[PDB]
C-alpha cells in the first residue's frame, strides 16, 4: 500500500516520522526504490525544498513528493492528514511554484524522457551514475553505456550527458563529438527536466564539441 | 541531512 523515505531532514525529524511511521504502521525506509509511494521532503512554509537525490527520484517515479509539515500537522490534529494539502510545490533551485511533483504523477503515460537514448558519461559527484541512469529510465529514456553503443537512425535521439565540474585537466568533454553523433549536455539539463517534469530544450546545456 | 543537495 504506501512506503515512505524521508529526505532534508535531520536525525531527530527523523525520529519524529519514524514515531508517526510506527504508531499508523506506516512503511518507512531509509533508501527509496520503486515501492515507495511517498518521499517526505523538508520544506519552509510555502512546501519548497531542497533538490536532493530522493526528490529527483521521487518526481522521475510519480511518487507523492510532499512536506514534511504533512507529519507534523497530522500529529498535531492526531488525524491522518491527506498527502495532497502538502504537496511540495516547488525547489530552492527551479521555481516555488512549478508543480513539478504533481505533473509528474499526472504524466506517467507521457514521459518527459520518452523516446530518448541517454548516455550518462563520466565521472560524476554526489550521485551514483547507476542512480543517474535509474532517473532518466524511470523518465522514459533508453539507457546507454558506452558511447559506440548508441542506436542509428533518422528516429533515433542519442544525447550525452556530463558534469563538466567532475572533469580536470580533461577538456576531454569537449572531444566526445569525435566518438559519437549526439548532442552532449550537462546534468543540469537532466537534473531541471526532471524537477520541473519538463524535458528542457537542450540550447543552454550544450557543451562546445571540437571538430 | 547528510544528503547532497545539487545547486547551480
Amino acid at each position: 500500500r504506501m512506503s515512505m523515505v524521508v529526505s532534508g531532514l535531520t536525525p531527530e525529524e527523523f525520529m519524529l516520522v519514524y514515531k508517526f511511521a510506527r504508531k499508523h504502521h506506516i512503511t518507512l525506509t531509509n533508501l527509496i526504490t520503486e515501492e515507495t509511494t511517498h518521499v517526505v521532503m523538508k520544506t519552509d512554509a510555502e512546501f519548497v525544498c531542497e533538490r536532493t537525490l530522493k526528490y529527483f527520484l521521487g518526481i522521475a517515479g510519480g511518487k507523492w513528493v510532499v512536506s514534511y509539515f504533512w507529519v507534523t500537522q497530522s500529529i498535531k490534529e492526531r488525524k491522518m492528514l491527506n498527502e495532497h494539502d502538502f504537496e511540495v510545490r516547488g525547489d530552492v533551485v527551479n521555481g516555488r511554484n512549478h508543480q513539478g511533483p504533481k505533473r509528474a504523477r499526472e504524466s506517467q503515460d507521457r514521459k518527459i524522457f520518452r523516446g530518448l537514448e541517454i548516455c550518462c558519461y563520466g565521472p560524476f559527484t554526489n550521485m551514483p551514475t547507476d542512480q543517474l541512469e535509474w532517473m532518466v529510465q524511470l523518465c522514459g529514456a533508453s539507457v546507454v553505456k558506452e558511447l559506440s553503443s548508441f542506436t542509428l537512425g533518422t528516429g533515433v535521439h542519442p544525447i550525452v550527458v556530463v558534469q563538466p565540474d567532475a572533469w580536470t585537466e580533461d577538456n576531454g568533454f569537449h572531444a566526445i563529438g569525435q566518438m559519437c553523433e549526439a548532442p552532449v549536455v550537462t546534468r543540469e539539463w537532466v537534473l531541471d527536466s526532471v524537477a520541473l517534469y519538463q524535458c528542457q530544450e537542450l540550447d543552454t546545456y550544450l557543451i562546445p564539441q571540437i571538430p | 541531512s547528510t544528503s547532497p543537495t545539487f545547486n547551480k
